[PDB]
RNA sequence: GACCAGGAA
């Protein structure tokens, strides 16, 4: 029901090699110096040059078939400019207290590395992403 | 004015160019299938012949005469031949024409669609005539014929449609055309160098404002507002393919609802 | 002709109108049949036991996977092919309007839209996803090509979890007929009638999708471009240097014959090497300036069908010439044809093709082309008819 | 050879062939002119006895 | 009918293949695939 | 055709003169210079195979005559007429191919076999076979309804009568993925 | 100039009086 | 073998405009580009249908009875 | 020989009914019509309209085979509300649209002097 | 149109294939291989005209 | 069959309303596969397609002779010249949508030629039936009715 | 029905 994982993040990178509409991003923490990210993003939908100052969310909510429209009455767990819906595939043990997870957004995949939000990512194919600024 | 819109941006007595607005892609297109497809026509159907001297054997020339446009403008008060109560057909579901040619001449002697000529009773209604937009009136050439070369049958035209054959099409080409500078991104530019370059622009490019690439790209988009051009080939009127089409695509629609109701 | 188990299968009667056998494109390989105009044979069995045999031995589903090669001897092909690669791209996103049919087209569904991989802006579905709607579940498969991470950055390789598609494309090396199959795996995983029910699936989604994506080929797709075209010809010009230098070595008695061959023999061994070398790379020099939208790359890289060599001749350069190994004869005198001069070693003479498909052969390039060819169609008939005796 | 280790047989039939994307892998679609010459020998039997009366 | 009219047989040390001293007297490509392949040649 | 130095003005040249083309073309408009003139005058000469082996041909002429003392991008890669001892030119290049074969266009642009199948299908097409197919009375006969003169054609194909007599229709053709039908 | 060089699209006006003088069957016939 | 009636692909009426053509050839010695174009064929599937066909009629015609 | 009569395109064949709705088993408030003697022309053009209603959850249609013309269309809805019902507004907005088309033509048309 | 060529035999229009033969007269040397007592041969195949 | 040796049977027919349409409202009289083409190389079709479609638009003999001057490059630019884009590409639109193709089309005239094997000739079936009568096994052939 | 001959995925 809750939200899993936060940061902000400034974008190191921008790649699109040979994709018109998607490209893959990096970005480091503004907080941790501990805490990485790759993000296949799609830029025709909302696009993106470096240094760009993104906040990143996650939560596992906010099962059963998706409902499109009526959304103006509805409560859009989106503050947010950007949200996908992927599934945890790896937990990748990086040594020390450092960790990785992987998520992949029917392709667009994402990497995240870091330490210490442990008692939040499950590997839960229940897993939003969401993206302002 | 009401929903969808039309401009008119020329016609003819055979063509239609006009913009269509406000309307689903969907209902566009279907308005073009129809158009082709199902609008009621008269052609020739069944040819009886009793003689023939020519080159050309009995169901070549049958064939051709299914092609030749005959007027078609009333078509809405002859009856399918099909629903007709008579064994066969009458005068109240079909059209008779009648052939006759000889080469009289040295010179080779020419069949034209003029040649026809309406044997039924037509209950004075606007049908069964041949269209004939030629220059000096001839309309179709059916056939030719030297000397002793006779020509003797007899047609009979009835109601029907493009989806039975394409015989009774009121239309033939249909241009059809939407968002000019692709801002859908509903298709993906083949190219060498250069997506702008080597394609070229269509007319309606004029008509809606290109792009500006200083601009983040439009997913909200949709397609409305279509360019399309209407050629009759004469059975019927430019005019009335657009509004029989329209008029045909309801019924339809229409036929829907009442059997949802005898349900 | 029947040389396989496969190539009798029992299958599902479906009458229909028309006047033509139909079935399904995927067991079009393991008959050898394709649609050039080839006629089949239909037995019907008459007892209850006779059937039984057919529907429990020899059902096409059965068939899939087989004992040939412990491999399955049918897969996903042509279209279907050409277009699961293109549904599958990390780019190719799906309106709703869309997935909705490509969902109900898929005969199984459990009715349920899963969630589209963005919501909003605008919620997009991706090839990936829908796709993996016809993917069953408890099918897990994985694959590495060269150079894939769990991050696969390329789109390599294939992680499928569950039935679901995790990343990299799919072709002929997933949805083929391959050892690793995503066959292989769902007939081993989950039934014979899975499967085939599979195939299906697969096609009914694909072939939809690629209904309306389009997919054609032209000229176009043949040109290479300007400076790679230029950098092909002196590609060739370079060589055919080199040769005209082993040529000149070889004429002053300069040149050391290798061990076991002919003073000849050695000198004719660097020449059809020389000029090999040279197609070869200008070939590469074509495949690499194609860009991912040419056509012909597309089918090539799905593995529909056409491979490196067609690119290199239609774009680059034809090659060298052959019949029994050896370059073209002197069947005149001294000459390989009345246009030419005496004692001529040059590539020119002896068959090498300059020129690509697409600029055309020149008349000698031509007829040395054609005289390959002919020994080609002969020792086609003749493989045919020492294959046949060997078989039976 | 080909008399006893082969023969031409009843009950056959075959026509040219086209591939199908709406066929199921595992059938065939038979001309229905063939499906009206082709026979199969079924047994009357109270299972089939009012479907077989029918067809005949 | 044309093409019927320039043909030629060659019944029965390497017939089927297309000889130089062939070219401008016979099709380079018009030849029977098969049990005829090169044997029967057209002018 | 015949190849001489024969010239007082320049190096080698063919007999054959723009002079005689105007002279041949002249009697071609009158429907008295026959194929025999250009024969008798020895412009002109039958080569067998055993009598090729002792010449040297030119492929174009023109284009293999005068020396040197930009190109093309688009265009195949021709060699050179760097002999001087040339004895005879090639009348044209594509009079190697046969019947059948003269009906391919660009056949230089294919698979070499892809030139063999179709020069032995066109064999199995349809059309208009003889135009007094009306009084024959052979065993088995198809005409085509209505017939086309192909859009691309061979200049060979002028004396194979084909544009008089056709095997085909142009047919709209669209290379693309549908139905998967 | 009417001893001019001969270009290439001329051969084909002697190619096609070869054909007036023995046509497609040449060799059957004589 | 005479001319068709309405061109195959899109379906124009075509039958009539064949004499035509065959005049704004000879007598107004017009180039077929043209000619066609005057006959306000423009889609080509309806210039190709004129432009390509071989009226064998008029040869069928000159034998007998 | 084997070929249909073109007729069957269209004209209902004896015994069977434009309209057959039975339920979607497989998921609740959802229903699947079969529209026989009927092709893209009506499916996609009413497909694309249940898609308009706010109300309809799902909506699809396909034509199985080619040779038969005939399509099924699916339709769920929010509870209460009947797919049966999300058909019969869908087409007459449908109708609506091309009344106003009709007349909206027809009055433009009038204008032109050609 | 017709070009003629062939016969009529019967009703039914005849072709004659043209046949070929090794020319006669022709002095042709040939290796005879390995297991030959003779090496080396040199036929002719002669004919009155 | 073309004159590539591309042979090919129907499949199916379609009616034009069902049928991919360039906006100049032109529609294919015959769909090949793009799956005919790289494995045979047969490029003449595609430049005889090119040449055609200029000849059409032209009203000029399409030279497609052996070997000549006549470039892809020269051919695709009088195409241009006529508007239609350089390689005779077209966007084309589905017919069941009207939804434009994601892809443009290779599209223009190509000279077909009907052969003649047609299926009513050639299909076949037998279930008892005239028999041999040495061997007293099915007769052989279509005609006769065989096995 | 023997037998001969010619041509096809
Ligand atoms: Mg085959
Ligand atoms: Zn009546
Ligand atoms: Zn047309």
């Amino acid at each position: 029901s809750n939200t899993l994982f936060d940061d902000i993040f400034q974008v190191s990178e921008v790649d699109p090699g040979r994709y018109n509409k998607v490209c893959r991003i990096e970005a480091a923490s503004t907080t941790q110096d501990q805490c990485k990210l790759t993000l296949d993003i799609n830029v025709e939908l909302f696009p993106v040059a470096a240094q760009d100052s993104l906040t990143v969310t996650i939560a596992s909510s906010l099962t059963r078939s998706w409902r499109p429209p009526q959304a103006g009455d509805r409560s859009l767990a989106d503050d947010y400019d950007y949200v996908m819906y992927g599934t945890a595939y790896k937990f990748e043990e990086v040594s020390k207290d450092l960790i990785a997870v992987y998520y992949s957004f029917g392709g667009l995949l994402m990497r995240l590395e870091g330490n210490y939000r442990n008692l939040n990512n499950l590997k839960q194919e229940n897993a939003y992403l969401l993206i302002r600024r | 004015e009401e929903g969808p819109q039309v401009k008119i941006r020329e016609a003819s007595k055979d063509n239609v160019d006009f913009i269509l607005s406000n309307v689903d892609l969907a209902m566009a297109n279907s308005l073009r299938r129809v158009m082709i497809a199902e609008i009621p026509t008269l052609a020739i159907d069944s040819v009886e012949v009793e003689t023939n001297t020519t080159v050309l054997a009995d169901e070549f020339i049958a064939h051709r005469l299914g092609l030749i446009p005959l007027q078609s403008m009333d078509i809405e008060q002859l009856e399918y031949s099909r629903d007709c109560f008579c064994e066969d057909h009458c005068d109240k579901c079909s059209v008779v024409l009648t052939l006759q040619a000889f080469g009289e001449s040295e010179s080779t002697t020419n069949v034209y669609s003029k040649d026809l000529v309406i044997v039924s009773n037509l209950m004075g209604r606007n049908i069964g005539h041949p269209i004939i937009q030629d220059k000096e009136g001839n309309g179709v050439l059916i056939c030719k014929l030297r000397k002793g070369q006779e020509l003797k049958l007899t047609c009979v035209a009835k109601k029907g449609i493009a989806k039975e054959h394409a015989k009774w099409g009121p239309a033939a080409a249909i241009e059809f055309e939407y968002d000019p500078w692709n801002k859908l991104k509903h298709t993906d530019y083949w190219y060498e160098q250069d997506s702008a370059k080597e394609w070229p622009q269509s007319k309606n490019c004029e008509y809606e404002d290109p792009p500006n690439e200083g601009d983040p790209f439009d997913y909200k988009a949709q397609a409305d507002t279509f360019y399309m051009n209407v050629e009759s080939v004469g059975s019927i009127p430019v005019d009335q393919v657009v509004v029989r089409g329209i008029d045909t695509l309801q019924k339809k629609v229409a036929s829907i609802l009442l059997a949802l109701t005898q349900m | 002709p029947s040389l396989h188990k496969m190539s009798m299968m029992a299958h599902r009667v479906k009458v229909i109108p028309y006047s033509t056998f139909r079935l399904n494109l995927s067991v079009t390989s393991p008959y050898n049949a394709d649609f050039d105009g080839d006629e089949m044979n239909l037995h019907v069995p008459q007892s209850e036991e006779t059937r039984a045999e057919l529907s429990q031995l020899c059902a096409v589903p059965l068939q899939i996977v087989s004992p040939q090669s412990n491999k399955p001897c049918m897969g996903i092909v042509q279209d279907t092919l050409c277009g699961i690669r293109k549904l599958t791209l990390r780019d190719t996103f799906i309106e709703l309007d869309q997935v909705l049919n490509m969902l109900y087209w898929v005969p199984d569904w459990d009715g349920v839209i899963p969630t589209p991989a963005i919501i909003k802006p605008k919620p997009l579905w991706s090839g990936k996803q829908i796709l993996s709607v016809a993917i069953p579940n408890g099918i897990h498969l994985q694959r590495f090509d060269e150079g894939t991470t769990l991050l696969s950055p390329k789109d390599n390789g294939m992680l499928i979890i569950d039935g679901q598609i995790i990343f990299g494309v799919v072709e002929k090396k997933t949805v083929g007929s391959s050892n690793g199959g995503l066959i292989h795996v769902v007939t081993r995983e989950k039934g014979p009638q899975v499967c085939a029910k599979l195939f299906g699936n697969i096609q009914k989604v694909v072939n939809f999708w690629l209904l309306h994506n389009g997919f054609s080929t032209g000229i176009g797709d043949t040109i290479a471009d300007g400076p790679t075209m230029r950098e092909i010809t002196e590609t060739i010009a370079e060589a055919k240097k080199k040769v005209l230098d082993v040529t000149k070595e070889a004429q002053a008695n300069l040149l050391t014959a290798k061990h076991g061959m002919t003073l000849r023999e050695s000198f004719e061994d660097n020449v059809v090497r020389f000029l090999n070398e040279a197609r070869d790379k200008a070939g590469r020099l074509a495949e690499v300036n194609l860009k991912d939208l040419n056509n012909v790359k597309q089918m090539v890289m799905a593995g529909s069908k056409g491979s490196f060599i067609n690119i290199a001749q239609m774009s680059a350069c034809v090659g060298q010439q052959s019949v029994e190994g050896k370059r073209i004869a002197f069947g005149f005198v001294d000459r390989t044809l009345p246009h030419f001069s005496k004692d001529d070693y040059s590539p020119e003479s002896k068959g090498f093709v300059e020129n690509s498909y697409l600029r055309g052969l020149t008349p000698q390039e031509f007829f040395f082309h054609a005289m390959g060819g002919r020994e080609g169609l002969i020792d086609t008939a003749v493989k045919t008819a020492e294959t046949g005796y060997i078989q039976r | 050879r080909g008399n006893l280790m082969g023969k031409r047989v009843d009950f056959s039939a075959r026509t040219v062939i086209s591939g199908d994307p709406n066929l199921e892998l595992d059938q065939v679609g038979v001309p229905k002119s063939i499906a009206k010459t082709l026979t199969y020998p079924e047994v009357v039997t109270p299972y089939n006895i009012d479907r077989l009366t029918q067809l005949v | 009918t044309l093409s019927h009219l320039r043909r030629t047989n060659t019944p029965i040390a390497k017939p089927r293949q297309l000889h130089n001293t062939h070219w401008g007297l016979v099709c380079p490509a018009e030849t029977p695939e098969g049990q005829a392949c090169g044997l029967v040649k057209n002018l | 055709f015949i190849v001489e130095d024969d010239e007082s003005l320049g190096h080698k040249e063919l007999k054959v003169r723009k002079g005689h083309i105007a002279k041949l073309m002249a009697t071609e408009y009158q429907d008295e210079y026959t194929w025999s003139s250009l024969l008798n005058e020895g412009l002109v000469e039958y080569i067998d195979a055993e009598e090729e082996e002792s010449i040297l041909i030119a492929m174009q002429p023109e284009d293999l005559e005068p020396a040197e003392a930009d190109v093309d991008p688009a265009k195949r890669i021709r060699v050179s007429h760097h002999a001087t001892t040339f004895t005879h030119c090639e009348i044209h290049p594509s009079m190697i191919l046969g019947v059948a074969a003269s009906i391919i266009p660009f056949p230089d642009h294919n698979q070499s076999p892809r030139n063999t199948y179709q020069s032995a299908m066109g064999k199995q097409a349809m059309g208009v076979f003889l135009t007094n197919y009306n009084v024959r009375m052979d065993t088995m006969a198809n005409i085509l309804y209505y017939p086309q003169k192909p859009l691309g054609t061979t200049r060979a194909m002028e004396y194979l009568k084909f544009r008089e007599l056709p095997a085909g229709q142009n047919a709209i053709v669209a290379i693309a993925c549908y139905s998967g039908y | 100039d009417e001893s001019a060089p001969i270009t290439a699209e001329d051969s084909w006006a002697v190619i096609s009086a070869f054909f007036r003088e023995k046509g497609l069957v040449s060799q059957q016939l004589d | 073998m005479i001319v068709p009636v309405r061109c195959f692909s899109c379906g124009k009426v075509v039958g009539d405009k064949w004499e035509s053509y065959l005049n704004l050839l000879q007598e107004d010695e017009l180039d077929e580009g043209t000619a066609l174009s005057r006959l306000g064929l423009k889609r080509y599937c309806c210039r190709r249908m004129i432009l390509t066909h071989v009226d064998l009629i008029e040869k069928f015609l000159r034998y007998n009875p | 020989m084997n070929a249909p009569d073109r007729f069957e395109l269209f004209l209902l064949g004896e015994g069977e009914s434009k309209l057959k709705i039975d339920p979607d088993t497989k998921a609740p408030n959802a229903v699947v019509i079969t529209f026989e003697k009927e092709d893209h022309t009506l499916g996609n053009l009413i497909r694309a309209e249940l898609l308009n209603d706010r109300k309809v959850l799902f909506a699809a249609y396909k034509v199985e085979h080619p040779f038969f013309a005939r399509f099924k269309l699916r339709i769920q809805t929010t509870e209460g509300y009947d797919p049966k019902d999300a058909l019969k507004n869908a087409c007459n907005s449908i109708i609506n649209k091309l009344g106003a088309l009709k007349t909206n033509f027809e009055t433009e048309w009038n204008l032109q002097t050609l | 149109f017709d070009m003629g060529g062939y016969f009529i035999i019967n009703g039914s229009e005849k072709v004659l294939i043209a046949q070929e033969r090794s020319a006669g007269n022709i002095v042709q040397v040939f290796k005879k291989a390995a297991p030959s007592p003779i090496s080396h041969v040199a036929e002719i195949r002669s004919a009155l005209e | 069959a073309s004159r590539h040796g591309q042979k090919g049977t129907i499949g199916i027919t379609y009616r034009r309303e069902d049928m991919p349409f360039t906006a100049e409202g032109i529609v294919p009289d015959l769909i090949i596969n793009p799956h005919a083409i790289p494995s045979r190389m047969t490029v003449a079709h595609l430049i005889e397609c090119l040449l055609s479609k200029v000849a059409a638009l032209s009203g000029n003999e399409g030279d497609a002779s052996p070997f000549t001057d006549i470039t892809v490059e020269g051919i695709s630019k009088l195409l241009r010249e006529h508007g239609y884009q350089s390689r005779g590409f077209e966007v084309m639109y589905n017919g069941h949508t009207g939804k434009k193709l994601m892809a443009q089309i290779f599209f223009g005239p190509t000279y077909y030629q009907r052969l003649r094997h047609m299926v009513d000739d050639k299909i076949h079936a037998r279930a008892r039936g005239p028999m041999q009568v040495l061997t007293r096994q099915p007769v052989e052939g279509r005609s006769r009715d065989g096995g």
